[PDB]
């Protein structure tokens, strides 16, 4: 038994629309970096938060 | 009521055409407008949507 929270979830939509990934925002501080640039890739270097 | 939030299923007093392709025709689907050509498309949606 779980309870729903109002998050920030990234779905990542494939060829078929079937969602394969969501990754949670304000959670981890690499987390929200990705939340920003909207991409799973991030390069090295100093970026912005909050 | 409610203004595109869910699939037609009241309307009212209008009468529903035939399907024409090929032309850049207007359309109407639940409500929705436009201006385009309705061609083939190979990507499939889903039931639910």
């Amino acid at each position: 038994v779980g309870y729903l929270q109002p998050r920030t979830f990234l779905l990542k939509y494939n060829e078929n629309g079937t969602i394969t990934d969501a990754v949670d925002c304000a959670l981890d501080p690499l987390s929200e970096t990705k939340c920003t640039l909207k991409s799973f890739t991030v390069e090295k270097g100093i970026y912005q938060t909050s | 009521f409610e203004l595109l939030h869910a699939p037609a299923t009241v309307c009212g007093p209008k009468k529903s055409t035939n399907l024409v392709k090929n032309k850049c025709v207007n359309f109407n689907f639940n409500g929705l407008t436009g201006t385009g050509v309705l061609t083939e498309s190979n990507k499939k949606f889903l039931p639910f949507q």
